[PDB]
RNA sequence: GGUGAAAUUCUUGGAUUUAUUGAAGACUAACUACUGCGAAAGCAUUUGCCAAGGACGUUUUCAUUAAUCAAGAACGAAAGUUAGGGGAUCGAAGAUGAUCAGAUACCGUCGUAGUCUUAACCAUAAACUAUGCCGACUAGGGAUCGGGUGGUGUUUUUUUAAUGACCCACUCGGCACCUUACGAGAAAUCAAAGUCUUUGGGUUCUGGGGGGAGUAUGGUCGCAAGGCUGAAACUUAAAGGAAUUG
RNA sequence: UUGACAUUGUGAAGAGUUUC
């Protein structure tokens, strides 16, 4: 078990997908990429592939700096919104599984809030 | 004329409850009614379990799941065939499927 | 058309015609 | 070049809205432990196998 | 055209005493540079960790707990208990419909200087015969119990210091002691300790420090 | 960033995102249901004080004290207002970006009021169960809240217990739900929308085709916004509601 | 008002022999 454990942030939005990566400190952080890094159409910022890529350029820079095993934690974007996570999710987690770097310790520290402030849409909404 | 005795939903004696946000549509909407659907899932899907099983320490760990409740707005849930229009008894009825 | 947009349409009416006869003294 | 190849399983049905598309599963034919869904343009029934570019994707239902 | 990843030097991360898997990791701080230093940019940090790590249990899985940089040291550094946190997938399946779901919280100080909030949990229970689907309680009924909670919540946590509170905690003994008291009153399933809060720590103390610290 | 998709917008000032800590003010999620409370409007983390209130129980008390009620009175969402305090969030306004024939809108970005409370006001909403109150009676079922009766019940372990919950059975009072329509109905549909041409239990109030019209005036309350009451000519043979077929 | 020079001494520590 002598492999070193970074820790894995994956937010997954529609917007696009973030792969953040640092040591178990949240500070000193090692690696960060998105889709909207990865390709430009401003559409699939936070699909799979463009977040497969992102991952897989994670595990590059993981191995490039040495880091060999990971603790993943994933949100979607949260506060008062829509808690769901984007497939960017689900592409760069699996793609790092794949990378290889070692894999463990899931969770879903989405922030979510004792009933908090009040939404965009005005009790009406973004009808379409 | 009247189509429900619920009138939508089942307020049936109070006279208020509390609104929410629908997650797609947003529409504050009151409570009791504010149809509901508990969701379930994995975050480690069918052949991506696979992929983390063998890049996991920690040995037949655990599937954490991904758990939520989504407050759905009427025609939001309609338009995403959450639910679709029946005839009138299959309106009077109230059990699922 | 709708029966508060009437019904408010009116009230600016009202108002108006409130505010010619106060100028009329 | 990363080129695999997989032997379908399972062709799982026409989805695609002009019903050119069809759904598929193909085991990878190196790993018989990998047994993987894809979509497919032409005439298909089984046994065949196809040339995989990726072997990550897994898409889904098609429109 | 800097690359500072071949300029940071690397640390080992090392828990206090009460702790088995005491080897928490390894991190990265850029070299200790003239007006600057690695071991202060160390010392402002903190690490979450999971229980299951920290003790080799599985039964472990979900406790995980916020360990705070106290003292660095030659490529090591000293943990201190920052604070325990409860995962959610746990949570969000525990929490289930046709229940009565109740918490109960004090604030207070151990034996040491350390000002602490602490956070309990519980779930009304249905008993073995029970045909009717809910099995709700009454106002009394979690009135009282979250009193009890709190009582015996700020007994523990005075009878204590961090250390006696998280050698009780690890072998879940606060979980065991609520049931034998709230038992009298109702079934109430389910029950854990949530979550604490460090609120107010007394002075560094670098000799009860290494005390707690100063092995393996 | 944000979307159907875009753009505005922010980014050597290193943003977005990472993380430690703190503040602000906010709302009280999962418990959250065909369940509770309350005159209705409405009402939820925690805790203490204040007084109040129902239901039940009650071999308590007084003896007709009461039911409905024009006039008169207390309450009354949200919006709104005066003066302070407070103003994270959202956000009519407002400015922008899109789209489109235009968009003065939907949608994106920002954002003022307010949103929070405070001392005073305003007295309106589908304030809807669109079904007046008081009281009589008629037809089954099972859920269920609270109170209540019983159990050589279950469980709780101790030495039975006591208790606590739970189950069975029964009863008051509530929410209500289901079958049948006995009855009612225009038809929907309703155990009350039944007891009604076999036309009467008590009581308050309301309505007479549609438009004009809650308009106009006047009165009157209101700081205003406005409210209460409240017309008329004139024009009109259709409007209207239930169900079906297309 | 900005900067300098002196009043203006006593020790350290350290970035680019440096003098900040």
């Amino acid at each position: 078990n002598s492999q070193v454990f970074g820790v894995a942030r994956i937010y997954a939005s529609f917007n696009d997908t973030f792969v953040h990566v640092t040591d178990l400190s949240g500070k000193e952080t090692i690696a960060r990429v998105t889709g909207g890094m990865k390709v430009k159409a401003d559409r699939d910022e936070s699909s799979p592939y463009a977040a497969m890529l992102a991952a897989q350029d994670v595990a590059a820079k993981c191995k490039e700096v040495g880091i060999t095993a990971v603790h993943v934690k994933i949100r979607a974007t949260g506060g008062t919104r829509t808690k769901t996570p984007g497939p960017g999710g689900q592409a760069a987690l699996r793609a790092l599984a794949r990378s290889g770097l070692r894999i463990g310790r899931i969770e879903d520290v989405t922030p979510v809030p004792s009933d908090s402030t009040r939404k965009k849409g005005g009790r009406r909404g973004r009808r379409l | 004329p009247k189509k429900r005795a619920s009138n939508g939903r089942n307020k049936k004696g109070r006279g208020h409850v509390k609104p929410v946000r629908c997650v797609n549509c947003s529409k504050s909407i009151p409570k009791d009614k504010a149809i509901k659907r508990m969701a379930i899932r994995n975050i480690v899907e069918a052949a991506a379990v696979r992929d983390l099983s063998e890049a996991s320490v920690y040995p037949e760990y655990a599937l954490p799941k991904t758990y939520n409740k989504l407050h759905y707005c009427v025609s939001c849930a309609i338009h995403a065939r959450i639910v679709r229009v029946r005839s009138r008894e299959d309106r009077k009825n109230r059990a699922p499927p | 058309m709708r029966a508060k947009w009437r019904k408010k349409r009116t009230r600016r009416l009202k108002r108006k015609r409130r505010k010619v006869r106060a100028r009329s003294k | 070049t990363p080129v695999t190849l997989a032997k379908v399983i399972k062709v799982l049905g026409r989805t695609g809205s002009r019903g050119g598309v069809t759904q598929v599963r193909v085991e990878f034919l190196e790993d018989t432990s990998r047994t993987i869904v894809r979509n497919v343009k032409g005439p298909v029934r089984e046994n065949d196998i196809l040339v995989l570019m990726e072997s990550e994707r897994e898409a889904r239902r098609l429109r | 055209v800097v690359d500072p990843f071949t300029r940071k030097e690397w640390f080992d991360i090392k828990a206090p005493s009460t702790f088995e898997n005491r080897n928490v990791g390894k991190t990265l701080v850029n070299k200790s540079t003239g007006l600057k230093s690695a071991s202060d940019a160390l010392k402002g940090r903190v690490v979450e960790v999971c229980l299951a790590d920290l003790q080799g249990s599985e039964d472990h899985s979900f406790r995980k707990i916020k360990l705070r940089v106290d003292e660095v040291q030659g490529k090591n550094l000293l943990t201190n208990f920052h604070g325990m946190d409860f995962t959610t997938d746990k949570l969000r399946s525990m929490v289930r419909k046709w229940q009565t779901l109740i918490e109960a919280n004090v604030t207070v100080k151990t034996s040491d200087d350390y000002v602490l909030r602490i956070f309990a949990i519980a779930f009304t229970r249905k008993q073995a015969n029970q045909v009717k689907r809910h099995s709700y309680a009454q106002s009394s009924h979690i009135r009282a119990i979250r009193k009890v909670i709190s009582e015996i919540l700020t007994k523990e946590v005075q009878g204590s210091t961090l250390a006696q509170l998280t050698s009780k905690l690890i072998p879940e003994v606060i979980n065991k002691e609520i049931e034998n008291a709230t038992k009298d009153i109702f079934p109430l399933q389910n029950i854990h300790v949530r979550k604490v809060k460090l609120l107010k720590q007394p002075k560094f103390d670098v000799g009860a420090l290494m005390a707690l610290h100063g092995e393996g």
